[PDB]
RNA sequence: CGGUCCGGCCGGGAACUCAAAGGAGACUGCCAGUGAUAAACUGGAGGAAGGUGGGGAUGACGUCAAGUCAUCAUGGCCCUUACGACCAGGGCUACACACGUGCUACAAUGGCGCAUACAAAGAGAAGCGACCUCGCGAGAGCAAGCGGACCUCAUAAAGUGCGUCGUAGUCCGGAUUGGAGUCUGCAACUCGACUCCAUGAAGUCGGAAUCGCUAGUAAUCGUGGAUCAGAAUGCCACGGUG
């Protein structure tokens, strides 16, 4: 907004793990206020995700989260006759927020049947560093150094 | 449709005219404003001129025309087309 | 016993009336139960304020119907008739329930 | 509204109150499953013979001051306009602008 | 339609209702017609009387009409002459036994319905509208009103372009809810049309 | 797997695969299998041929594929020949049941017909 | 010897009675595992009891009316915190820090005239 | 507490929830820093609430010769055996098409079946209408109780638990149409609503363009009311999840 910087609201941690971040992930998955279903999908997909990896569910979630976090995004400025995409550094809160959005958005587009099957396969590929979510990570980075002259 | 416990419906002034034209045996077109009266089986074979809003169109009564009302055979909107 | 129901629009004018009706049966009879308040009916209304065409321009009214329930435990002879001879202000509607 | 439209409205209240006992007599016959069907046929033919303005569904609640057929309120007997003019001058007891 | 009606917004705070009775929904609108017909009749009958506010109250199926007027002498006449004439026609209209009480209006220059009707009566006999608005303001601020605003509107002096004008002297806070704004409105049926007159009178703040 | 003239898919369950018959729905398919004593969650696969013979007799009680299309066309052509209001709506291609023809009559009128 | 606190939420009203005991939770004559099927609601009724180390320390009898699943769960936490400050009063320095003693005053907003919801305006079009 | 038909149900109990009525409470009032020794701002301190706590009502002088002579009122003009009045029937619902605003969808965060948990706010006498019976059903019959913190409308739905479908124009979607009905009403043809059986279009997320929304908000889920004999996906309210 114009006037003020705001004070952000506090989020609850998740009931299963106590993680603040995983409860931020169930809110991005949640549609229409149905948190109960989105709580069930995350707890079902992260169940089979640690099954494929043998680690903690909190630990193996961060590994797939690490490979989709962008480091530099761009933004339109347009002070001349055309649009300038200036590469702006992304703060660590938005780094974490853009990552969880891309995992969910890629998990909508997969052709598996269950949503927990669409999301666990996408997390298992993100830790394996393939999939649409890391491909979204590349196109942000590819557009970054293709505009690095602007600063 | 109407409930079965009420039976059918017909105007009294129409139903007296049907009763007259059966016994008198006249085939004059009966002009009638009762568009809401169910046709009865004793009405079969009579020219009855149902009103449509503007004039009286004559309706010959058929066997299949029993369970309907007189307004269905007098269309009220004239429509030919736009082009 | 006699249940008495007081219905009014002004809550000051019913509390002026409710404490009034206690003192009659307090003096004449005995053991006036209490001025027990009931929930207030809020009958809202919403009308278009423009004469011809403004659907979004409206007033929103209400009528608050204030209720008071006062019970009389032991009706004496003076409890019924002297309170029946007693009349209250308008706006208050009293309603006795003998037995 | 017109003078004649209000005059038509008064006539539809008087006729609906005139034949009111007789119309409920016929409807008791027609709605009764335990009745002779020739009576039920005679009752529904009798009910046609009554004037049409005798039905309670025939009259329409107009504004009692202006005769406006729309915007009526049953508790006040007025249209939405004449309620507002009366509520602001305080002719309606206990009625004021709410906010909640 | 910018401004709220200053009487109707103050009805829970500093203004009283002009009808203070109770009925259920079964008997409500009949009473409201019954209240309307007697305000209609008494205004037509007591037109020469400077009546301001007809308060109607009905306890125990018996109407009590409180007439506020600047002079009760023309309302009473001889002792029980015109009031008794007016009491028997209210009972014909209301259908219940009637009762007429008369509360005298001290200082009629500080009462909005009387001031608006004084402007209307002057405008009806073809006086200059600006002269009528000056004297209505000067009399009220002299008699002790903390602030008056008057306003006429439309077809002033027979001009074909209708406009509104308003004078103000003293402070008239309309947005203050505890302000005693006496507001009422009259209409002058001139030969060139209808001239509407509004008048606000501020007496002071009730500190409840 | 061949009931009342037409074939019926085997991989589906019992109530659903019956509804391929023109004349039965989810209600009447429950009415068929209750009279045959056949559970609804089984497939048309792993049925006894005596059960399918029981199935064919229950379907034959009602009006189906060849009969019903003839009856439906007979009812419409009854309205066609009388010339009632419902007949004119059936032959102008306009909606019969009293819907709006000013807007949104696209089921009876097909796609839009541009003014040329 | 019972210690009482009232907690309220959106439209809920909890009645919590604290007795020293073993940690038996009874809500409307039903168990906590029976009453709240939602595990998120099972957490928030245990948050002040797990803030201090008094899960096993005290039993409690709870009734609650009005509201929904998370609404009734929200009022139960605000009632337990209201009753534990009656129990100890040394916990107000910590339960204030936990954000628990503050009654959440977020009621639903009323539907307004013209607007299709509390804040959703209908769709706008220039032409 | 005692008693039990385990039901606040019944003695009771006045605590609690609640119901209103009255009152307290928050004022930058205090503490620290900044500031021009000011206004004020930033922070924390207590507190249920912190700087306008949240929401509403409240709309200056005027602007658009804005809207409405069809609520009403009214100058002038016009009609007066008709431009007035009465009735029946029709129309206001037409239909090559263009647009606005909406509803339901295109499904698997779902459809379906069974089981089960949690609301608020309202209306009710020419009314609301339990219970019981009959009907697949909308409903019908008999019929209590209620002018209503009592009784009735009235079982909230989303949810959860289990089973099921397994990516298909499908057990998605419900248009359309046929048949059979119920109810309202003198009367449902034009032209009502609802039910049952059958039917199973388009639609697989939408071009250019464009709208709403900053927190109990959007999104989604049911609920009620006004009008009203009957007749909403509109409007006005209400809570759930969030
Ligand atoms: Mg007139
Ligand atoms: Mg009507
Ligand atoms: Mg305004
Ligand atoms: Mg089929
Ligand atoms: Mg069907
Ligand atoms: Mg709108
Ligand atoms: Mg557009
Ligand atoms: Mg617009
Ligand atoms: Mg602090
Ligand atoms: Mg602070
Ligand atoms: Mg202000
Ligand atoms: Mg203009
Ligand atoms: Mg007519
Ligand atoms: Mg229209
Ligand atoms: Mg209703
Ligand atoms: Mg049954
Ligand atoms: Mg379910
Ligand atoms: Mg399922
Ligand atoms: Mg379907
Ligand atoms: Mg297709
Ligand atoms: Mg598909
Ligand atoms: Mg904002
Ligand atoms: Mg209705
Ligand atoms: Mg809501």
């Amino acid at each position: 907004p114009r006037r003020r910087v705001i004070g952000q609201r506090k989020i609850l941690p998740d009931p299963k793990f106590g993680s603040e971040l995983l409860a931020k992930f169930v809110n991005i998955l949640m549609v229409d206020g149905k948190k109960s279903t989105a709580e069930s999908i995350v707890y079902s997909a992260l169940e089979t995700l640690a099954q494929r990896s043998g680690k903690s569910e909190l630990e193996a979630f961060e590994v797939a989260l690490e490979n989709v976090r962008p480091t530099v995004e761009v933004k339109s400025r347009r002070v001349g006759g055309s649009t300038y995409q200036v590469p702006v550094e992304v703060r660590p809160v938005r780094r974490n927020a853009l990552a969880m959005r891309w995992i969910v958005e890629a998990a909508r587009k997969r052709g598996d049947k269950s949503m927990a099957l669409r999301l666990a396969n996408e997390l298992s590929d993100a830790a394996e560093n393939k999939g649409t979510a890391v491909k979204k990570r590349e196109d942000v980075h590819r557009m970054a150094e293709a505009n690095k002259a602007f600063a | 449709p109407r409930s079965l416990k009420k039976g059918p419906f017909i105007d009294l002034h129409l139903l007296k005219k049907v009763e007259k034209a059966v016994e008198s045996g006249d085939k004059k077109p009966l002009r009638t404003w009762s568009r809401r009266s169910t046709i009865f089986p004793n009405m079969i074979g009579l020219t009855i001129a149902v009103h449509n809003g503007r004039q009286h169109v004559p309706v010959f009564v058929t066997d299949e025309m029993v369970g309907h009302k007189l307004g269905e055979f007098a269309p009220t909107r004239t429509y030919r087309g736009h082009a | 016993r006699i249940r008495i129901r007081l219905k009014a629009f002004d809550h000051r004018l019913i509390d002026q009336a409710t404490a009034e009706i206690v003192e009659t049966a307090k003096r004449t009879g005995a053991q006036v139960r209490g001025p027990i308040p009931l929930p207030t009916r809020k009958e809202r209304f919403t009308v278009l304020i423009s004469p011809h065409v403004n659907k979004d321009a409206r007033d929103q009214y209400e009528i608050r119907t204030h209720l008071r329930l006062v019970d009389i435990v032991e009706p004496t002879e003076k409890t019924v008739d002297a309170l029946m001879r007693l009349d209250l202000a308008a706006g208050v509607d009293v309603q006795i329930s003998l037995g | 509204a017109k003078q004649s439209m209000k005059a038509r409205e008064v006539k539809r209240v008087a006729l609906a109150d005139k034949y009111f006992a007789k119309r409920a007599e016929l409807k008791a016959i027609i709605s009764d499953v335990n009745a002779s069907d020739e009576d039920r046929w005679n009752a529904v033919l009798k009910l046609q013979t009554l004037p049409r303005d005798s039905s309670p569904s025939r009259q329409r609640n107009r504004c009692r001051q202006t005769g406006r057929p729309h915007g009526f309120l049953r508790k006040f007997g007025l249209s939405r306009i004449k309620v507002r003019e009366a509520a602001m001058r305080g002719e309606i007891p206990g009625l004021k602008k709410a906010s909640w | 339609g910018q401004k709220v009606h200053p009487n109707g917004i103050r009805l829970g705070i500093v203004k009283p209702w002009n009808s203070t009775w109770f009925a259920n929904t079964k008997e409500f609108a009949d009473n409201l017609d019954s209240d309307f017909k007697v305000r209609q009749y008494l205004t037509k009958e007591l037109a020469k009387a400077s009546v301001s506010r007809i308060v109607i109250e009905r306890p125990a199926k018996s109407i009590r009409v409180t007439i506020h007027t600047a002079r009760p002498g023309i309302v009473i006449g001889k002792k029980g002459e015109d009031v008794e004439k007016l009491r028997k026609v209210v009972a014909d209209i209301a259908g219940v036994p009637a009762q007429i009480n008369i509360a005298e209006v001290r200082k009629p220059e500080l009462d909005a319905k009387l001031v608006a009707d004084s402007i209307t009566s002057q405008l009806e006999r073809r006086v200059m509208f600006r002269r009528a608005m000056k004297r209505a303001v000067q009399n009220a601020m002299r008699l002790g009103a903390k602030g008056i605003k008057v306003e006429v509107s439309g077809r002033l002096g027979g001009a074909e372009i209708a406009r509104t004008e308003w004078y103000r002297e003293g402070r008239v806070p309309l947005h203050t809810l505890r302000a005693d704004i006496d507001y009422n409105t009259s209409e002058a049926h001139t030969t060139y049309g209808v001239i509407g007159v509004k008048v606000w009178i501020f007496k002071g703040e009730i500190l409840g | 797997a061949r009931i009342a003239g037409i074939n019926i898919p085997d991989h589906k369950h019992a109530v659903i695969a019956l509804t391929s018959i023109y004349g039965v729905g989810k209600t009447r398919s429950k009415a068929i299998l209750a009279a045959a004593g056949i559970a609804e969650d089984v497939k048309i696969s792993e049925l006894s041929e005596g059960q399918i013979d029981t199935l064919r007799d229950e379907v034959a009680k009602f009006v189906v594929e060849g009969d019903l299309r003839r009856e439906i066309s007979m009812s419409i052509k009854r309205l066609m020949d009388l010339g009632c209001y419902r007949g004119l709506r059936h032959r102008r291609g306009l909606p019969v049941r009293g819907q709006r023809t000013k807007t949104n009559a696209r089921t009876r009128k097909g796609p839009r017909k541009p003014i040329k | 010897n019972q210690y009482y606190g009232t907690g309220r939420r959106k439209s809920s009203a909890a009645r919590v009675f604290i007795k020293p005991g073993n940690g038996k939770i009874v809500i409307n004559q039903r168990s906590l595992e029976q009453y709240f099927g939602r595990e998120t609601a099972r957490m928030v009724v245990r948050q002040p009891l797990e803030l201090v180390d008094m899960v096993e320390k005290l039993d409690l009898y709870i009734t609650v009316k009005g509201g929904g699943i998370s609404g009734q769960a929200g009022a139960i936490r605000h009632g337990i915190t209201r009753a534990l400050m009656e129990y100890d009063e040394s916990l107000r320095s910590e339960l204030r820090k936990a954000g628990f003693v503050t009654r959440d005053a977020r009621q639903v907003e009323r539907k307004k005239v013209g607007l299709r919801k509390a804040r959703r305006r209908p769709q706008f079009s220039k032409r």
